[PDB]
């Protein structure tokens, strides 16, 4: 029976979904500032054994 | 901040797929969980701002006017849902599309890093304002409305555009953070004084000052109620932030530049409370409290002071929220009775006693009682004048006394007095119209209770 | 006409443009103008009646004229240097007159006046091709010799072109003469920014041809050539309607539509040569274009204007000839301010 | 506006009758020959702008 | 005013040069690229209302000819104006070379001894 | 007095006349071609005297 | 042409009235003859006698408008002894413009004429002496 | 809570920064530049920009023209 | 016909009373009406308000108040400690400031 509930209530996971797009967009522009990480002389620290990098 | 900007333009295509009877459940639902979203913005730093990418960027300036054009859109929503019910669903679908081009043109609009893409937004929200006074608006003027809504604004506009690009060809930049940093003084010549008269006239006009204010009465008069509450709340808002934004780049010619603007503000502004005291348009009363408002905003920005900016932020939030309760509480009487009249329906407090405590709050907040954050802005830009000149205490003065007659002159007007005995058909007033006025009013004593959340970046 | 003989006519009226544009000698440039000015006058008269003929008249009178003073400039060309490539016309009083015939052929200000009459007497599909086609080789000739202009004489003419067509579009309520006011103002616009930039010109002439031709598709497609024929497509087909009000928008120059690129970038241009006051003007006058198509838009598609009986009959039937470019024409009319810097491959 | 097709394909169109010193029947010259040859000549390949000075 | 139909060694008609192959074309995710296949969906959306279709169902076949079509002749012009864009730089920066009289480093100067009036607001 | 008679007396009303009178001026032609033609002339004239004589 | 201008222009600004007057008067009256040639091609006066008339009132009011804010502007220069001003070409223009609606005999013609021309000369002024170029030559 | 679910430090931020007004910084320089070059190229023509065509040398006839001196 | 014009006449004002005494002024439908209020105000007031207000009262501390007030502690009980003056008129140390030479 859900095929005549999808069909009337699938608008309701654009906008979440467009949500989650927005975030994951906001991810990969995040990705390409990424010249001054670590290098700035207010927070430019010694890495961690384990951890690669200070901030994704 | 894409995350905010994509589920708008996924408003979009979920109302023009929605089903004939959910549209207005479904824009609404969604409006308001964009609206939590960007509660998110609200949490800033002391020294810079929200630096997201290269294009977009967010300051405690502009995240709570992006909060209250986010809040805004549901209130729209609902205000507008009574008289478009017999309308098309095709038409119903437009009207909502330009309701949500024109949030998104305003959220763009509040973050772009770039002062020509802000020029691009700031004159995009033309478009969707303009079609829907000219296509939604109930009487002939409407046209004519149009006409100076648009004129007025881009004869103000062109020439900034203008002086944009000249900025461009001498600095290498516009964008905003590279321009504060390198900021150098302005000279005292012609040229230097016709820049920063292009520079400053859109801003000016779209406040508006007094003078140039000729717009604003038959915008906010002839629009649909989401067209008024959208013209005031936000829309006027514009100006301010962009002069607050420009100014960092014309002193020290402000110092003496502002002299003609400042003293058109104070006159008018007393000039425009004055002329509240005689109006026969309950709606027009309301266009001119907004610009006597905005010319207090406008002493605030012109003199220049850290003082002056929080009172101004402050100021503006509480006036968008304070019109737009205004505008809708007008817009109820006239659905009930299909007239602008103020002195048609008298005695209102008898019939509808829940709307005449709504009217007594939206008119206490009007005339900025303390500790209402229209109390606060207004008391820090006043204190700021008297720091710039211990004169002003007297037209200041003088504006504080009017407000609070004409604004108690509306309440007793409407709401006291005995009702009009020919007109029969006040019928009660229904939930809608009730939790739009709890969702106007509620707000306002939230942000009294944080007053610092409004304050700009001077806080 | 015979459709064979219409083919034949239309393309050598193309073929005269392109020999024109891929001319280097300055007599197989007037030759290109001689064939197309042949070839154009009966396409002007397809549909025979006094107005047409009127039309054709007046045309073949001011290009007739306007050739004579080309070939006696490059005469006085050939006279004071032995050269026929089209180059920077060693000699000034040649050159101004060069500057003078082709702005007659392209209408330019005071050189306006026939314009509106013509596309007012020929049929919309005469007037597309006379507004769209007919600008290409006058203007592809004005941008190879671009570097030997007087700045004054093209400048003033330019301003003079703008302000006229505001001020005369105006006063009309006959589409065709509407379209030949913008028009106009547009050859105004393009021709400003000729002597700084000539990719801004081919730019500004790409926008304009494209928003032209989709004007003149929907005006062809509800046949209207009135404000009040065209005030009753909302009640046969509204969808014509809010497209055209958009294309007027757009044509207006109104932020974010397409229209605002050209302008804004030959502002842009302007300012980078000192030139201030002139693009301030500029932006001034165009305002009255923008009054004018706004005019159209409340009379069109924001308002619906009373409707007679008899379109109940025309309910019942489709359009049946379909325009196959009409709405790639309105998309690239409307939604391509984004694409902006893809204009560096014009250069 | 130019577009140069007689370039691209290599065709002389009408290059032929540009200049006076350009391979006339039966080898006639003309009056200014050697002038137009020298003018050429200096001004090839530098553009207008140097060629004008 | 033209800068670049003179430029030396240009090929007439040609509309991609073969030095243009020396640069990264663009990604297929591009989102100019995007935004051409959302122009030609617009494109197929406007061509089914002005028939009188069902505007989002009517022809996919057409629609998808839209998109395809949009996005191709998108992908060329990206490329040109990259190769334009890239031309310009490159000129830009050998004429800088060529002519170092023209455009001196002179001496960089700190805050701290640069003299800036002060400008009271008050 | 001031805000619905000299305000707007003095920025959109004065425009709107102005725009009016010009659009008049310019738009009123009789269509002869005698007259535009013998302007062809007067302009031919003017221009070669005043922009191709300074040069 | 230009001869008219450098005439007008080459005389100091407070210096030689008269001189600057007479320069003045000729380029009105050459503006007036210019109008006035477009305006009977445009408009045929229907008779020899009144394309005369209407010439030379065309004319006379062009050259009387020049005359007065000539004569105006450097009388203001040289009384107040301060040249390179905007405030002295204000004034001729606003002299102008009551001249013009003098001629045309309307108080509101003067008015606008006398604030809209003491705007554009002040404008004028201002430009000549800030080096803002009407007809930029091309640089870039 | 807050803070971790929702928010990161602020070296990010201030370090974003950094790199935004690098680019912004350069493009700037660029721009100015680039319109001084145009300048200088446009005023001088000794460049690639602005080259205007001039009479190709190969249409001239080097043979004997029946008149010894041309 | 001493009319100017064929049109419909102004039709009266439709009460949602009428057919739905309990209508709460959303929609003419009794359900998507009652949908309607109850979605407005869930996620109005029971989403947005209060949960946004708690989130608001809660945000952490990104202004650096309370830090800032703990390094004016640290700098006043040291400056009192050793005897310096609490402020200094000059915030640039001049030796990294260079005046110009001559003011004559
Ligand atoms: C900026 C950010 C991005 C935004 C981009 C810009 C905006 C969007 C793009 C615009 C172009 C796209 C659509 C154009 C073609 C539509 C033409 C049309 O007629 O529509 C009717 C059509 C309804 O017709 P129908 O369904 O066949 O049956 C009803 C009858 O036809 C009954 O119909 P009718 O003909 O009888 O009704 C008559 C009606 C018919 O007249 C109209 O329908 C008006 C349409 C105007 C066309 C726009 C012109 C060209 C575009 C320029 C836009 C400028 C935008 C810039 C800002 C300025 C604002 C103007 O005329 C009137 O009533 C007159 C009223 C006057 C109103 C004045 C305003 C008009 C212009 C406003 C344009 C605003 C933008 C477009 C809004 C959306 C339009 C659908 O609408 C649709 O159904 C299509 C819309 C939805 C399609 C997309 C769905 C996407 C798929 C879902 C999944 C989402 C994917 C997400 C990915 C992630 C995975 C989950
Ligand atoms: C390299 C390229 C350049 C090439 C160009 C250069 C070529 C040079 C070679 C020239 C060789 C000559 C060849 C002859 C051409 C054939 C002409 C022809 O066929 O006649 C047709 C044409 C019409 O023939 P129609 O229909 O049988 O006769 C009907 C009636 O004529 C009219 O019937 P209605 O009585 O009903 O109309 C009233 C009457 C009304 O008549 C009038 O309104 C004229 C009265 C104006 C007074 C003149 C100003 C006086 C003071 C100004 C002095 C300036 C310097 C001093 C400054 C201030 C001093 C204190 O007539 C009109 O309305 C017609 C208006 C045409 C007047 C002349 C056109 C010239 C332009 C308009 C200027 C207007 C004057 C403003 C001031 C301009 C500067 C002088 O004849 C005429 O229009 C009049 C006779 C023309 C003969 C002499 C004119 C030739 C001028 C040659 C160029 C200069
Ligand atoms: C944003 C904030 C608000 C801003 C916007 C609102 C405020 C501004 C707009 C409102 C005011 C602007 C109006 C401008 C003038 C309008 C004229 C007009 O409408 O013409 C069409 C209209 C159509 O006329 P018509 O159909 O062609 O002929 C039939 C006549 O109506 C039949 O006429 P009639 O037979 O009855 O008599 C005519 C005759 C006789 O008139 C009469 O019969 C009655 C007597 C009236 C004469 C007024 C002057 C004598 C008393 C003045 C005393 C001092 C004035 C106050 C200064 C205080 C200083 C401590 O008048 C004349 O002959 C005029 C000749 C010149 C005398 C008046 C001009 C004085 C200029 C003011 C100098 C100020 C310098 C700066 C001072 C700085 C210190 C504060 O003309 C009139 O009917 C009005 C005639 C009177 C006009 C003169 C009044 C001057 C008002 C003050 C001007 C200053 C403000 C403008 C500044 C920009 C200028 C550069
Ligand atoms: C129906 C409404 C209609 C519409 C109207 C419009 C409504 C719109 C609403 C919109 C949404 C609003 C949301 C806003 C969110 C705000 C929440 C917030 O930030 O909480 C802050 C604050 C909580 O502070 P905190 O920073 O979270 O705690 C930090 C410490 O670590 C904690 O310190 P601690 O370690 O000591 O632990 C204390 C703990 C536990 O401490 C204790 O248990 C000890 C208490 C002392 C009693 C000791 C003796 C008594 C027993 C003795 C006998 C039994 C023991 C022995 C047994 C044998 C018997 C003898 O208690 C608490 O944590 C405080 C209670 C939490 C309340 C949170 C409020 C949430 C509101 C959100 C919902 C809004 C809708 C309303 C619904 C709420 C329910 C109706 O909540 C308060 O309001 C505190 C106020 C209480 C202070 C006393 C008042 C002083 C009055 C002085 C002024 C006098 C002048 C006159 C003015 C009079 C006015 C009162
Ligand atoms: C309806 C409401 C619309 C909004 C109104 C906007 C207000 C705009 C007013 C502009 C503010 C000032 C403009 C110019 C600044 C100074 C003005 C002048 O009076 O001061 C003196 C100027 O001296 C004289 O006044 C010369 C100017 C006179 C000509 C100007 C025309 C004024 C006429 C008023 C018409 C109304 C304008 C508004 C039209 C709508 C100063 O002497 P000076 O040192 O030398 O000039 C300083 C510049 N320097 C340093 C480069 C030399
Ligand atoms: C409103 C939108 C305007 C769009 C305009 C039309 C778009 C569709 C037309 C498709 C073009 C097909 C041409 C491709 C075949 C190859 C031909 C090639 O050889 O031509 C080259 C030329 O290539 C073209 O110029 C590129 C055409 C691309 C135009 C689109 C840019 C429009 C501005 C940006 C708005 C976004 C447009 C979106 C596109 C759908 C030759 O260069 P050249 O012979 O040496 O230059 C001669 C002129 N000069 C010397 C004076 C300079
Ligand atoms: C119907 C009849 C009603 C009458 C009966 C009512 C019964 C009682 C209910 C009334 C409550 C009385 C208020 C008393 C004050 C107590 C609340 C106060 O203490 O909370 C404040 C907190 O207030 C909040 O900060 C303000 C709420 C934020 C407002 C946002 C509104 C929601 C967004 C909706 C859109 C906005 C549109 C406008 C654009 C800006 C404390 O501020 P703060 O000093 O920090 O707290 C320090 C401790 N912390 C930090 C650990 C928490
Ligand atoms: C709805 C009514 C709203 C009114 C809006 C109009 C008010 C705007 C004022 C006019 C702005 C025009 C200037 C355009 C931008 C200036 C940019 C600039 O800085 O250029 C200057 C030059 O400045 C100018 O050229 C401006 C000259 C003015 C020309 C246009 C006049 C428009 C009307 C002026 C009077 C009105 C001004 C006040 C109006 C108040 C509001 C009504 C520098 O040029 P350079 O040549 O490089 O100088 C140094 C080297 N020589």
């Amino acid at each position: 029976n859900v095929l005549q509930i999808v069909r009337d209530h699938w608008v309701h996971i654009l906008v979440p979904v467009g949500f989650v797009f927005g975030c994951y967009l906001d991810r990969r522009s995040d990705e390409k500032l990424t010249a001054f990480r670590n290098k700035s002389l207010l927070f430019k620290r010694e890495l961690r054994p384990n951890e690669e990098v200070t901030w994704k | 901040m894409l995350k905010i900007i994509i589920p708008t333009t996924m408003l979009l295509p979920m109302t023009w797929m929605s089903k004939h009877n959910m549209i207005w459940i479904n824009a609404t639902v969604h409006s308001l969980l964009i609206s939590l979203i960007s509660l998110s913005l609200l949490n800033q730093l002391g020294e810079n701002s929200l630096n997201f990418s290269l294009t977009f960027f967010s300051d405690s300036l502009s995240a709570p006017l992006l909060v209250l054009t986010t809040w805004l859109l549901p209130l729209m929503l609902m205000a507008s849902q009574s008289h478009l019910s017999k309308e098309t669903t095709t038409r119903k679908k437009l009207y909502i599309t330009m309701l949500i081009l024109l949030q998104l043109f305003l959220i763009m609009t509040f973050t772009a890093t770039e002062l020509i893409l802000f020029y691009i937004l700031f004159e995009a929200t033309l478009v969707p304002t303009l079609i829907i006074i000219t296509r939604w608006g109930n009487q002939t003027e409407r046209l004519n409305a149009g006409l100076y809504f648009l004129f007025y604004t881009l004869a103000g506009s062109l020439p900034l555009l203008v002086a944009l690009v000249y900025i461009q060809n001498t600095t290498g930049s516009l964008n905003f953070l590279i321009i504060h940093y390198w900021s150098h003084p302005l000279s005292n010549s012609w040229s230097n004084i016709f820049m920063w008269l292009a520079c400053i006239m859109a801003f000016m006009v779209k406040m508006p000052l007094y003078g140039l204010h000729l717009w604003l009465p038959k915008a906010h008069v002839e629009a649909p109620i989401a067209g008024s509450m959208v013209l005031a709340a936000v829309l006027l808002k514009l100006g301010g932030y962009g002069m607050m934004r420009i100014t960092t780049i014309l002193n020290p010619l402000t110092n003496y530049m502002a002299y003609p603007f400042l003293m058109l503000s104070m006159w008018g502004m007393i000039m425009t409370s004055s002329i509240c005291l005689r109006q026969t348009d309950l709606k027009s009363l309301i266009a001119y409290s907004s610009v006597s408002h905005m010319a207090l905003v406008i002493v605030a920005i012109m003199i220049q002071t850290p003082w002056s900016f929080m009172g101004a932020t402050a100021l503006m939030i509480a006036h968008g929220l304070t019109s737009s309760m205004l505008f809708c509480l007008a817009n109820t009487n006239y659905e009930r009775v299909h007239s602008r009249t103020m002195i048609l329906a008298r005695g209102l407090q008898t019939l509808l006693p829940l709307m005449a405590t709504w009217w007594l709050v939206a008119s206490l907040t009007n005339l900025a009682l303390p500790p209402s954050i229209n109390l606060i802005g207004e008391l820090f830009i006043i204190t700021a004048s008297f720091s710039w000149s211990n004169i002003t205490i007297i037209l200041m003065g003088m504006n504080m006394m009017i407000t609070a007659l004409y604004s108690l002159y509306m309440l007793i007007t409407t709401q006291r007095g005995k009702y009009t005995h020919h007109i029969n058909n006040i019928k009660p007033s229904f939930t809608r119209e009730n939790a739009l006025m709890a969702l106007h009013i509620l707000p306002l004593l939230l942000l009294t209770l944080n007053p610092k959340m409004i304050l700009g970046p001077l806080y | 006409m015979n459709p064979i003989i219409y083919t034949t006519l239309i393309m050598t009226v193309m073929s005269g443009t392109m020999l024109v544009m891929i001319s280097s000698h300055w007599l197989l440039i007037w030759i290109g103008f001689e064939m197309n000015l042949l070839a154009m006058i009966p396409v002007l008269m397809k549909n025979f009646n006094p107005r047409a003929t009127e039309a054709a008249t007046k045309y073949f009178l001011t290009q007739a004229t306007a050739s004579m003073m080309l070939m006696m400039a490059i005469i006085i060309n050939l006279l004071y240097s032995g050269q026929w490539t089209i180059t920077k016309m060693f000699n000034p009083v040649a050159m101004t007159m060069m500057t003078m015939a082709l702005a007659m052929k392209l209408g330019l200000s005071p050189f306006h006046f026939w314009v509106p009459e013509v596309t007012q007497g020929i049929s919309l599909q005469a007037g597309l091709l006379l507004l769209t086609w007919q600008k290409l080789a006058p203007l592809s000739v004005l941008c190879q010799i671009s570097q030997s202009i007087n700045p004054n004489l093209m400048l003033t003419m330019a301003m003079l072109s703008i302000l006229i067509g505001g001020w005369g579009g105006l006063n009309q309520t006959q589409l065709r003469k509407i379209m030949a006011y913008s028009s106009i103002a547009h050859m105004g616009w393009m021709t400003a920014v000729l002597p700084y930039n000539t990719t801004m010109t081919i730019l500004n002439l790409l926008i304009y041809i494209t928003m032209t031709l989709a004007m003149f598709m929907l005006l062809i497609h509800s046949s209207a050539t009135t404000t009040l024929s065209l005030s009753h497509t909302w009640n046969k087909m509204p969808v014509i309607t809010s497209l055209m009000m958009v294309t007027l928008l757009s044509m207006g120059g109104l932020p974010p539509l397409s229209g605002f690129m050209p302008k804004w970038m030959i502002i842009q241009e302007m300012t980078k040569n000192e030139s201030i006051i002139m693009p301030t003007l500029m932006a001034m006058t165009a305002l009255l274009n923008l009054y004018f198509y706004m005019r159209l838009a409340y009379s069109s598609s924001l308002t619906m204007f009373p409707s007679t009986n008899n379109m109940k009959m025309k309910w019942q039937f489709e359009h049946t000839k379909q325009m196959k470019l009409l709405p790639t024409m309105i998309v690239l009319s409307t939604l391509v301010l984004p694409m902006t810097p893809a204009l560096s491959s014009l250069n | 506006p130019f577009f140069d097709v007689q370039k691209r394909l290599g065709l002389d169109l009408d290059r032929w009758m540009t200049i006076q010193s350009a391979e006339q029947p039966h080898k006639i010259p003309g009056r200014c020959h050697a002038f137009e040859k020298e003018w050429i000549e200096c001004a090839h390949g530098i553009g207008g702008i140097r060629a004008e000075k | 005013m033209t800068m670049m139909s003179g430029r030396p060694g240009r090929v007439p008609l040609q509309f991609l040069p073969n030095e243009a192959r020396s640069l990264p074309p663009p990604k297929l995710t591009d989102p100019r690229l995007v935004y051409m296949g959302f122009l030609g969906y617009c494109s197929g959306l406007i061509d089914n209302a002005i028939r009188r279709r069902p505007v989002v169902s009517a022809g996919l076949h057409r629609q998808l000819l839209y998109v395809t079509s949009f996005v191709f002749f998108g992908y060329y012009l990206l490329k040109r104006q990259d190769y334009m864009y890239a031309l310009r730089d490159h000129d830009m920066f050998a004429y800088v070379k060529s002519h170092p009289e023209d455009f001196p480093e002179k001496d960089k100067k700190t805050y701290g001894e640069i003299l800036e009036e002060f400008h009271p607001v008050r | 007095l001031l805000d619905l008679i000299w305000l707007e007396t003095i920025l959109p009303k004065t425009t709107s006349f102005i725009q009016m009178k010009m659009s008049i001026m310019v738009s009123n032609q009789k269509g002869l071609i005698k007259l535009y033609f013998l302007s062809f002339l007067i302009t031919i004239m003017i221009s070669m005297t005043l922009f191709n004589y300074h040069e | 042409a230009k001869t008219l201008l450098h005439k007008y222009s080459d005389i100091p600004e407070g210096t030689e009235c008269h001189r600057k007057a007479y320069a003045s008067t000729s380029i009105g009256g050459a503006t007036g003859l210019i109008v006035s040639a477009y305006s009977i091609a445009l408009k045929p006066p229907a008779s020899f006698l009144e394309g005369v008339a209407r010439t030379g009132r065309y004319t006379f009011t062009s050259a009387a408008i020049g005359a007065i804010f000539g004569l105006t502007s450097c009388i203001s220069a040289q009384v107040r002894e301060k040249p390179d001003d905007p405030l002295n070409y204000f004034i001729g223009g606003c002299a102008g413009g009551l001249t013009l609606g003098a001629r045309t005999r309307s108080y509101g013609i003067g008015a606008a004429a006398c604030a809209y021309m003491g705007l554009t000369a002040a404008l004028v002024k201002m430009g000549q002496l800030e080096g803002w170029q009407v007809f930029a030559e091309p640089k870039v | 809570w807050i803070a971790r679910t929702f928010y990161d430090g602020p070296e990010k931020n201030y370090e974003k920064t950094m790199a935004i007004l690098q680019i912004e910084a350069e493009k700037a320089e660029l721009r100015l530049k680039e319109l001084e070059v145009r300048r200088l190229m446009r005023a001088r023509g000794d460049g690639p920009w602005y080259q205007y065509p001039t009479i190709d040398k190969a249409l001239i006839d080097h043979s004997p023209k029946t008149t010894p001196d041309n | 016909p001493t009319i100017r014009l064929q049109e419909d006449p102004d039709p009266e004002d439709e009460n949602l009373y009428e057919k739905n005494p309990d209508s709460h002024g959303y929609d003419k439908d009794p359900i998507v009406d009652l949908w309607n209020m109850r979605v407005v105000f869930f996620f109005g007031f029971s989403i947005v308000l209060v949960l946004g207000s708690t989130f608001v009262a809660y945000l952490p501390d990104y202004r650096m108040q309370e830090w800032a007030r703990r390094e004016a502690e640290r700098l006043v009980k040291y400056r009192e400690a050793n005897g310096l003056p609490l402020m200094e008129s000059n915030c640039f140390d001049p030796n990294k400031i260079q005046l110009p030479e001559d003011e004559d």
